[PDB]
RNA sequence: GUAGUUUGUACAGUUUGAGGGUCUAUGAUACCACCAGGAGAUAACUGUACAGGCCAC
């Protein structure tokens, strides 16, 4: 493995787009005061899917040397896991929770909730509150 | 509360229909799908239900037919329309009554290649050919006698080798081990189908029947030639692959004209037999033709039925083809009754004892068996059912050239 | 009226292909955001019946 690791914290990150910054609190194995920037993109995330930061979760990185800011060669999180990405396998249609699915959650039938006037009458997506 | 049943009839809006009280059997069922006719344990299975795939068959199944159903009846220029194709079907290269006359001597030359050497045997034409209800590619029905010296299938042996070295025809099927044993054949001038029985006599009892109701009423012919081409093309017709027999099919349309009020046919058992009893149908027997306008029947007394009406048809022929079309496929519950046409009220299947989860059809001279057990898989009943509802989509939609 | 014999077909749990606007995409401060109303799609194991159906009573 490369000698040329890091770690800190994210300043931000875009999910869109895929690139962010970090602020480092470790440099090769050397802790660093004051943290210095340093760069994170979606071509550097080592994760699977849509490689994406919360915008301020802990990280850590591998760098080379940049103008703009240090730029990563990887990012990962803390100990090398997946990062998170911006924070915010179906919605059971019984009871609208994500966690279970219809033999999941087997309680007794509900009416059409709308959610965005919170009442039994239609569907959030035809509420003009859209 | 309440809500909750509301929400159990939107479960229900996807037919499933509970209970309450039960059968001590039935106390494991709270609910029950009529679309699958299978009992449903609770609303978790009523849950289990709305997911359940046959179910999904079922609902689609069945929504499938309001369609058709909602399309629209023809107006004069549709009724016109309706008319001249059947009428075209029926002439252009449906058997009429002068393309029987080419089938009839079809049956005839059968009948001089067999009896070249089988000289003492004489060889019938009946079934639907005979009729005039009949179809534009079809088989000739062709029944053997024979001194009763000899064994029909040993027959057949010297019934097939001629036919497997002849220079006439093709087709030559070995088809000995058909319910009755045939040979198989076709002639390449109409370039259709013919089969050699033998000794079926019921069969052209029945046959005689319908040509006389075809002597008396002329849409006859027209009708059924439609419906059975239609059947065909729909692949109902072929009763060895799970589908309805083409005799059967002209029974069926017989008793549509039988049940069409005011009715085009007249029924063969009723008040005119003084003391006659419906529930004691069965001790009515029926025997031969008279006349071509009347069949006999006797017991251990005796006597003849009327097969006519005053007067003939008197309505468009496009009318009686959509109407035709509109009873099996709409009006006949096909699984809750036989087509029995011996009687103005239809016979059920507990009445003859048949099981109910497919079409019964009745022999007119041997109500012995059903002739329509051949429906039994529910996925080819839904496959016929929906051949149905593509003929009653199509012919009630309107054109556009 | 009740069995021993397996099929498609519902099947009950498990194992499951997508986790479902999935997909997506700007190398140095802009993402997230902002349109769902629909009981969640196949192959394998296992638990029962429908009814086709084998061997009987
Ligand atoms: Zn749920
Ligand atoms: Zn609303
Ligand atoms: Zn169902």
């Amino acid at each position: 493995p490369q000698l040329l690791h890091g770690a800190g914290i994210c300043k931000w990150f875009n999910v869109r787009m895929g690139f962010g910054f970090l602020s480092m609190t470790a440099r090769a194995g050397v802790a660093l005061d004051p943290p210095v920037d340093v760069f994170v993109h979606q071509s550097k995330l080592h994760m699977e899917g849509f490689r994406s930061l919360k915008e301020g979760e802990a990280v850590e990185f591998t760098f080379k040397k940049s103008a703009k800011g240090l730029e990563s060669i990887r990012v990962t999180g803390p100990g090398g896991v997946f990062c998170i990405g911006s924070e915010r396998g179906d919605r059971c249609y019984n009871c609208g929770g994500l966690d279970h699915h219809a033999k999941e959650c087997k309680l007794p039938p509900q009416p059409k909730k709308c959610h965005f006037c919170q009442s039994i009458s239609h569907m959030v997506a035809s509420c003009p509150l859209k | 509360r309440l809500g909750l049943k509301q929400a159990e009839e939107r479960l229900e809006r996807d037919h499933i229909f509970r209970l309450e009280k039960r059968s001590p059997e039935y106390t494991n069922c709270r609910y029950l799908c009529k679309l699958c006719l299978i009992h449903i344990e609770n609303i978790q299975g009523a849950h289990k239900h709305i997911k359940e795939k046959r179910h999904k068959k079922n609902i689609l199944e069945k929504q499938e037919e309001s369609e058709l159903r909602s399309l629209p009846p023809p107006s004069p220029a549709h009724l016109a329309a309706l008319s001249v194709a059947v009428i075209e079907l029926a002439k252009e290269h449906g058997i009429t009554d002068d393309d029987l006359r080419v089938r009839q001597e079809i049956v005839e030359e059968m009948s001089k290649v067999i009896t070249t050497f089988l000289p003492e045997c004489s060889l019938r034409l009946y079934g639907s050919s005979l009729t005039r209800f009949a179809l534009k590619s079809s088989d000739v029905n062709i029944d053997i006698k024979f001194p009763p010296k000899m064994n029909h299938p040993d027959l057949l042996i010297k019934v097939l080798g001629i036919l497997k070295k002849n220079v006439l025809y093709v087709d030559v099927e070995s088809d000995f081990h058909a319910k009755v044993p045939v040979v198989v054949c076709r002639d390449r001038k109409s370039g259709l189908l013919c089969r050699v029985s033998a000794g079926n006599d019921m069969a052209c009892l029945t046959t005689d029947l319908l040509t006389a109701l075809g002597k008396i009423e002329p849409v006859f012919i027209p009708l059924v030639l439609a419906f059975r081409y239609w059947a065909k093309l729909c692949y109902i017709d072929s009763q060895t692959d799970g589908g309805i027999p083409s005799y059967c099919f002209a029974l069926m349309v017989m008793f549509f004209l039988q049940q069409r009020k005011p009715p085009l046919l007249p029924c063969l058992l009723g008040s005119w037999i003084e003391g006659f009893d419906p529930k004691r149908m069965d001790d009515f027997q029926l025997k031969g033709i008279v006349e071509e306008k009347f069949v006999k029947w006797e017991c251990n007394k005796h006597g003849k039925s009327p097969l006519a009406l005053e007067t003939p048809n008197r309505v468009s022929l496009g009318q009686l083809w959509l109407e035709l079309l509109k009873f099996y496929t709409l009006d006949f519950a096909l699984e809750e009754y036989v087509i029995c046409v011996r009687i103005q009220d239809i016979l059920t299947r507990e009445n003859k004892n048949w099981p109910k989860r497919r079409i019964a059809i009745e022999d007119p001279f041997s109500v012995k068996r059903n002739v329509a057990r051949s429906l039994n898989s529910q996925l080819v009943y839904e496959y016929v059912v929906e051949r149905f509802r593509a003929a009653y989509r199509y012919f009630a939609c309107p054109q556009t050239k």
